[PDB]
C-alpha cells in the first residue's frame, strides 16, 4: 500500500545521495589534485590558481546540491503520490 | 669533472620542468659543456699567440 511508495522515496533518494557523493567527493578531489601539484611547483601562483579552481569546485558543488535538494523532494514531498 | 657541491642559493624557488628528463638532459648536455670548454681553449690560446 502506500508504505510501498515511502521506501521507495527512501530508497530513490538514497541513490539521489549517493551518487551525489561519488560527484562531488571525487570531484573536489580531482580539482584539487591539480591545485596542490600547481602550488607545489610555485608557490607565488596559489594567489591565481585559486581563479580556475573556484570555478571547477563552483560546477562541481553544485552537481551536489541540486542533489541533495532533489533527496529533501524525494523525502519530504513524495511527488508521485 | 669534479662535482663540487656549492650552495643552496634557492629554497623556496620556482622549480624547473624538464622535457623529457632532467637526467637525459645532463647527458646530452655535457659533451656539448666540454667541447665549448675546449672551443674557448683553443680561442684563449689564438689571442695568446698572437700576443
Ligand atoms: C535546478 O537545476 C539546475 C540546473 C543547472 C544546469 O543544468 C547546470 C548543472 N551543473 C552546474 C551541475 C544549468 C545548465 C544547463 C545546460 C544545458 C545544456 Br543542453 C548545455 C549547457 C548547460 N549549462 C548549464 O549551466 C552550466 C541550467 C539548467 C537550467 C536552467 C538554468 O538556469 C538557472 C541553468 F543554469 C544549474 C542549476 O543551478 C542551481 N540548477
Amino acid at each position: 500500500m502506500d508504505p510501498t511508495i515511502a521506501a521507495g522515496a527512501l530508497i530513490g533518494g538514497g541513490l539521489i545521495m549517493a551518487g551525489g557523493a561519488i560527484g562531488a567527493g571525487i570531484g573536489d578531489g580531482v580539482a584539487g589534485n591539480a591545485l596542490i601539484s600547481g602550488v607545489a611547483r610555485q608557490p607565488e601562483a596559489q594567489g591565481r590558481l585559486f581563479t580556475p579552481f573556484f570555478i571547477t569546485v563552483g560546477l562541481v558543488e553544485a552537481a551536489y546540491f541540486i542533489n541533495l535538494a532533489f533527496m529533501a523532494l524525494f523525502v519530504f514531498a513524495t511527488p508521485v503520490k | 669533472m669534479v662535482v663540487e657541491y656549492v650552495e643552496e642559493d634557492i629554497g623556496p624557488r620556482t622549480l624547473y620542468s624538464f622535457e623529457p628528463d632532467a637526467t637525459m638532459l645532463f647527458e646530452s648536455l655535457l659533451p656539448r659543456y666540454l667541447t665549448t670548454r675546449v672551443y674557448a681553449a683553443l680561442l684563449e690560446s689564438a689571442a695568446s699567440e698572437l700576443a
